[PDB]
RNA sequence: UAUCUGGUUGAUCCUGCCAGUAGUCAUAUGCUUGUCUCAAAGAUUAAGCCAUGCAUGUCUAAGUAUAAGCAAAUACAGUGAAACUGCGAAUGGCUCAUUAAAUCAGUUAUCGUUUAUUUGAUAGUUCCUCUACAUGGUAUAACUGUGGUAAUUCUAGAGCUAAUACAUGCUUAAAAUCUCGACCCUUUGGAAGAGAUGUAUUUAUUAGAUAAAAAAUCAAUGUCUUCGGACUCUUUGAUGAUUCAUAAUAACUUUUCGAAUCGCAUGGCCUUGUGCUGGCGAUGGUUCAUUCAAAUUUCUGCCCUAUCAACUUUCGAUGGUAGGAUAGUGGCCUACCAUGGUUUCAACGGGUAACGGGGAAUAAGGGUUCGAUUCCGGAGAGGGAGCCUGAGAAACGGCUACCACAUCCAAGGAAGGCAGCAGGCGCGCAAAUUACCCAAUCCUAAUUCAGGGAGGUAGUGACAAUAAAUAACGAUACAGGG
RNA sequence: GCGGUAAUUCCAGCUCCAAUAGCGUAUAUUAAAGUUGUUGCAGUUAAAAAGCUCGUAGUUGAACUUUGGGCCCGGUUAACGGGGCCUUUCCUUCUGGCUAAACCAGGACUUUUACUUUGAAAAAAUUAGAGUGUUCAAAGCAGGCGUAUUGCUCGAAUAUAUUAGCAUGGAAUAAUAGAAUAGGACG
RNA sequence: ACCCACUCGGCACCUUACGAGAAAUCAAAGUCUUUGGGUUCUGGGGGGAGUAUGGUCGCAAGGCUGAAACUUAAAGAAUUG
């Protein structure tokens, strides 16, 4: 329609934003950035609909222009900055650091992280190439292009950027037996180990994943993010440890922590 | 103006389509440039995305390449002798990509004298060692020597004049040269 | 489909062209006496305030300022709606002057007060008399609603009470406007400028002239000629027909000059 | 451009409108329980038919399907929390076996009749309407309140409403004023 | 959740249609009208015509300040009208006329392309075998003053002055490798000094290996042994797939880029020079990637019609070769050459009171009917066409031309586009205020500040939907069940 | 005054019934309708079997090819379903170890299909539905609890989407191909 | 050639109701509300009307295909008088 779109109505937003269908007829529409808009969380939604620190648009605006919210160690002053997966956004005025990660239900949940281990961020290296003037580089899921990688790092792997200038630390190879987290699809939010990977030339190699409670599932390779080996993942997992229990035992847990 | 969409032609079944919309812009076409022979006259054209296509309207002294020795010299262009697609461009001397043209000889023969030392159509002991090292490789086929004796070579333009301005090409060798001589002598 | 569309268009053009030669007959805009007379109905009411509210919403301060000093009949040209309004305020101490001003006018506007009730001896008789003597198009409007308590609920209670009063007196119109709100002032202005007046049968079948320049020239020591520059409306006048001037009587016309022809009364004069 | 607000009508007219038997039954119910018109009976019959359809199409489901177990437990739990089903009738054929009457009995108007305090069903309706009864603490004036079990024992007179003290009402106030001005001096 | 009943009925039975019954988030109309929550509303006829007003502007410490502007550091310095500059004006909002393999739906592809911005990376090579870089030059607006016109956001000649305006313009290391070679000293020959070596464009060529092991040959023949001649690691990434990414060589270019910008801070060094060096940013900039997108695209799916059976190719219909053009593939266009392509599994033609879908009403299931309309995708701004600017338009709250309406007059000329919000006329069975506000939701900008008829609030409002006041308790006297 | 009055009641009142802040009417559509019939109509006489036969596309089409038995183990409440072994029976495209062409550890594995199970990828709203006292309800996605002095905290599920495309288990049912000139397999 | 018994394939008949049907009646009009062996054709209350129009076949006569507006509550089987 004669140019790019700038508006986003309600009932066109992502469902995991948890926007009320009343109280206005428009949604933030995050501007361009590290992530696509369907898999992103703008700072306005994160600061007025999750933390309740703000109350409206102008209060989170006065938050941002006061230079208190930093995304990946950099001060960002856009209300619709698309903060997405494995961002390490911090509020230095109150001394908490936050990491964005999907909850067991599939929505972006608050997850408090310490002063240490907020100094890094994982990233699925998405495609590796050899740039102009012969230099080799990688680019990950959040648009970061890092020059001079380790030669063992191939397509669809995990690197560990710290904060400052790329400078890739110890990485993780992609093979069966590694702890893997899901960034898309019906099984969005489960954790588990690869028990097998199926290969289909032409399109969409699938992965068989078994979780900690012997509940296996299958997912496309685009939704696979390996976070470490067995027993010791390098990040702090969210609540519930990504299991996706069914409704009956969830109601049993409601009746278990009911009372007092 | 000029349209490139596939909505004003009939479908695969002979079905006549109807006008779905007006002529959009992102499918436009532009007027041809029948680039002639003369002094350099080039007009620039702004394109979709904000790029530029240097439309050459008149051009001479283009770049040409010898593949076997792999050299490239800026040389004048005497004119078109054969065009594979249309015949009227031969008569009006219009340049295109992949065109059989006649060019002048002299920069190539001065390079050959300075590089190999032998002569076509008929001191400095370091340069003597250079020629001795470059000896036993000075043999080229007969027709290029006959053209050098004539003073004009048959080359093929392999660059797009109306799309980048330059009129670059390569001089013919071997089976290509034989086929183009056969076609030129059979038709003309 | 295209034949259907052409049949629809041709029938529609037929219908519209049948409906055109009923309304097109009038002309205004550049010159028209569309006379508006302002009739107060409460003694504690200033019609100059009404005209101030009317002329304030055309963004023309200079015309009102020039109207402040000494004038009662006003020729105001509106460039917003491009209309030549002529505003007349009758003398409230001469009730017959009010009757004459309303019976010559095309539009009359009724000023109503929200604080003081309409007198049964002063305004109600005026309403009845103007209804009975022959009335053209009328608009009723409120001006002193700001003198009522500030909260809008009481003011709209007053407004609907006077709307009920007016619809007992004139049921054809139903909404009485507020000049405190600029919006209803603009509605009054567009109604006065654009809407065509209806006709009163007795006055439009014998013609009427509203005058601006009536001076005297000497012809004989016993009688002479008065000079009436005026706007003719209705049927027009003839040089031989008699003319009546209120509080003056009936007289014979002598000469007519048309400025926008010369007519002299011949031997067919009515005696 | 604002999202549409959803709504739904909560009653249904009978297909055969005019026959003696159920008209007799409805007028009997209105007489016994104090009903304004036939909308109340249609509303209870509509929600009862919805409940019975739910119980039925979970009953056609095969045994030990987790959906059948979960939704059946939820339906039985809500219908015992309201207080219509008895405690020892937590079965699907038993929730198929409901009537209009035991749904209408759990209303607040019938309950403020049954706990004393009203001495007549129409007195109960006009005195529940009139803002006199607090459930728990909150004053409610809806005859179709559908009293639960855990709030059954808290139906009391309001902190307002002179039946529970606190500054007697308007007619008594004006009668006291009249006897003060007349019989006082 | 699954009921029927009358009409042919004269006495009977079935076929059969009609009438009665119920529902409608389905439109209107008639009568009446107390309360609470909630809110659709000029779609059908006319995508018909429009008076008036608003609907798009924007400045931070961070482009330009001599306002004879308001206020209070001898270059300026607070705030700041106007104007140049930059960005937006291509989002929104409205409508459903066109559209019947077209849009659309789900599913793919771009190894066939464009992409302002956001985010991440990214520029020691520039004039040069006689030079401002402690900083090149022109104009012009705003402004002063003079005027023309009836009018318009009309403008002319005259004089001033700036840029992140327009136009030019050097810095910068060292090493290495090649072409030309003063040559000299006499050979298996080896050498002073001259040039070139960023990026971008275009062309030609080369590298981009890799299924496991054994000798004899010559030519280009390099290092080293012990000059017999021996010879070893030798370097190559991704993809299912590439003439891929990339590198190298020879050149080519009306040589594209490689900071003559701005704010806030006064740090360190000593040869103590108004020297050297140095921070935090904003704004730009080439190329690639990411992101917002865009454009073409594969598979399968549409309403009624045989009173539509053959259709497409003069004037491209189907394919091949080459060219033009495009951002790019492609009959998208041209030249040449073939004679093809679709069809009873219904092509082609016609109708649609047809935008498509998510959906809605009807509850035994299956189905029948509807979808102009709160979301998604398409098309259009009275009908066509063309186009400027720009990353993005065939834009219409931009232009040009014709066409149909139609406005102002000084009769010479000028201005127009409500299917945006209010509202008016008309057409009708059929549909609201020429109200208040940016406080909420969000958008645009130089950006917390300004703007937004986007949107919210209220008024009209029995579209539809929820809850339930118009009476309740005694005593008396009778009638009762007693 | 009575009775009759193609008065199709000619006009009004009393009483009663239904629904009720709503009720009726017109039109369109849906259900009851099995008067569109795939589920699910009918064709002697009620509408309706071509005058008759051949015949192309269309639809439909006889039977037959691994059965049966034994072994163990473990899963769910004596029953139910599962997997491997043997019984002439694991049949194919390739690496690394034990070896003397054949065992073990490993990627895939439909002659071409139809069918069917499971799964992925499937916008929100709407639909069904779990929780929660908007005073109830239609709704909304809130909320709930505390030293109510700098607090704690659950949750915003789930299900469906029959087509076309993608992956996967099965081989009954329904198709196709294989060696009759052996121009065939296996070393 | 005739007689007895059997069998295949026919044209027909008498009785019955295991069943069917509205009834007359039916060895099919049965295996049908407990509704599915395969497949062609035709009908949707009566008039208008096998009319009008179009196409096609035919020398002609005519044949094949074939609506609508409008209007109406109606239009097979037995017994009984």
């Amino acid at each position: 329609a004669r140019g790019p779109k700038k508006h986003l109505k309600r009932l066109a937003a992502p469902h995991h934003w948890l926007l009320d269908k009343l109280s206005g007829c428009y949604a933030p529409r995050p501007s361009a950035g590290p992530h696509k808009l369907r898999e992103s969380l703008p700072l306005i939604v994160f600061l007025r609909n999750r933390l309740k620190y703000a109350l409206n648009g102008r209060e989170v605006k006065a938050i941002l222009m006061q230079r208190h919210v930093k995304v990946d160690g950099k001060v960002r002053t856009d209300t619709t900055y698309p903060a997405g997966f494995m961002d390490v956004i911090t509020l230095d005025a109150t001394n908490e650091n936050f990491r964005l990660v999907y909850d067991v239900k599939g929505r972006f949940a608050v997850h408090r992280i310490t002063d240490e281990e907020a100094s890094y961020k994982l990233g699925k290296v998405k495609k590796v190439q050899l740039g102009k003037k012969g230099v080799p580089y990688v680019v990950t899921h959040d648009g970061r292009t890092i020059r001079y990688p380790d030669p063992n790092i191939k397509v669809n792997d995990t690197v560990k950027i710290d904060l400052a200038s790329g400078k890739i630390t110890d990485f993780i190879k992609f093979d069966a037996g590694k702890l893997v987290y899901v960034t898309g699809g019906r099984n969005l939010g489960r954790i588990g180990t690869i028990v097998h990977k199926e290969r289909h030339d032409g399109g969409f190699d699938l992965v068989h994943i078994k979780d900690s409670l012997d509940n296996t599932f299958v997912t496309r390779l685009n939704n696979v993010f390996v976070i470490g080996e067995q027993g010791k993942p390098y990040i702090s997992l969210p609540k519930g440890k990504g299991i996706k229990l069914s409704i009956a035992e969830e109601r049993d847990r409601r009746r278990a922590q009911q009372g007092l | 103006g000029i349209s490139r969409d596939s909505r004003h032609k009939r479908s695969a079944t002979g079905a006549k389509r109807a006008q779905f919309r007006k002529k959009r812009k992102f499918e436009l076409g532009r007027q041809p440039a029948n680039t002639k022979i003369g002094a350099k006259r080039i007009h620039s054209v702004r394109t979709r995305g904000g790029n530029k296509k240097y439309r050459a309207l008149r051009i001479e002294t283009g770049n040409f390449s010898w593949a076997s020795e792999g050299i490239s010299k800026k040389t004048r262009i005497a004119g078109v002798v054969y065009h594979p697609s249309n015949n009227e461009l031969v008569r009006t001397n219009t340049l295109t990509k992949a065109a059989i043209v006649q060019i002048d000889a002299t920069p190539f023969r001065q390079w050959f004298e300075a590089h190999y030392g032998q002569t076509l159509g008929k001191k400095s002991k370091n340069a003597e060692r250079k020629w001795a090292a470059r000896a036993a490789s000075a043999k080229i086929e007969s027709s290029v020597e006959s053209q050098f004796s004539a003073g004009r070579l048959y080359a093929c333009i392999s660059s797009r004049p109306g799309q980048s301005g330059r009129c670059d090409g390569y001089i013919l060798e071997g089976e290509e040269l034989a086929f183009y001589l056969r076609r030129l002598t059979a038709k003309k | 489909k295209l034949q259907r569309k052409n049949k629809a268009k041709q029938l529609r053009a037929q219908r519209i062209l049948d409906s055109i030669e009923n309304r097109k007959l009038f002309e205004g805009k550049n010159g028209a006496a569309k006379i508006i007379t302002i009739v107060p109905l409460v003694n504690d009411l200033d019609p100059l305030d009404i005209l101030y509210k009317l002329l304030k919403c055309a963004d023309d301060e200079g015309i009102m300022v020039q109207e402040v000093d000494s004038k009662r009949i006003f020729n105001v040209h509106i460039k917003k709606f491009k209309s030549n309004l002529k505003i007349i305020i009758p003398d409230m101490t001469n009730f017959l002057n009010i009757l004459d001003c309303a019976k010559v006018a095309d539009f009359v506007v009724f000023g109503l007060s929200g604080v003081q009730e309409v007198d049964e001896e002063f305004g109600e008789q005026i309403i009845r008399a103007l209804e009975l003597q022959g009335i053209a198009s009328y608009i009723g409007v409120i001006s002193n609603l700001s003198a009522v308590h500030e909260k809008e609920k009481f003011q709209l209670d007053v407004k609907q009470s006077l709307e009920s009063y007016f619809k007992h007196f004139f049921p054809s119109e139903e909404r009485v406007y507020n000049l405190e709100k600029n919006s209803d002032a603009l509605n009054v202005l567009r109604t006065l400028c654009q809407r065509l007046p209806r006709s009163i049968n007795w006055r439009d079948n014998r013609g009427y002239v509203v005058a601006d320049f009536v001076d005297f020239v000497e012809t004989s020591p016993d009688s002479g000629d008065l000079v009436i520059e005026g706007t003719v409306r209705g049927i027009g006048f003839n040089a031989n027909r008699l003319v009546h001037i209120p509080d003056f009587g009936d007289f014979q016309l002598n000469k007519i000059e048309k400025i926008s022809t010369v007519f002299e009364s011949n031997m067919n004069r009515d005696t | 451009p604002r999202a549409p607000r959803t709504y739904s009508k909560t009653y249904s007219t009978p297909k055969r409108p005019y026959e003696s038997s159920r008209l007799d039954a409805e007028l009997k119910l209105a007489g016994e329980f104090g009903l304004k018109n036939k909308k109340e009976i249609y509303r209870i019959s509509f929600q009862l038919s919805k409940i019975r359809r739910a119980a039925r199409d979970l009953l056609t489901r095969d045994e030990k399907d987790p959906k059948r177990l979960f939704e059946g437990n939820a339906l039985i739990r809500r219908l015992v929390r309201v207080g219509v089903l008895s405690e020892d009738k937590k079965k699907l054929d038993y929730v198929l076996a409901l009537k209009v009457e035991d749904f209408l009995e759990r209303r607040l108007q019938t309950q403020v009749y049954k706990l004393g305090l009203a001495k007549s069903v129409h007195h109960a309706r006009v005195l529940i309407t009139q803002r006199h009864i607090a459930v728990g603490k909150q004053i409610v004036n809806i005859p179709s309140f559908m009293v639960r079990l855990d709030s059954e024992k808290h139906i009391d007179f309001a902190p307002t409403s002179p039946f529970g003290g606190a500054r007697p009402g308007r007619v008594a106030r004006r009668n006291a004023a009249r006897k003060a001005e007349a019989s006082g001096e």
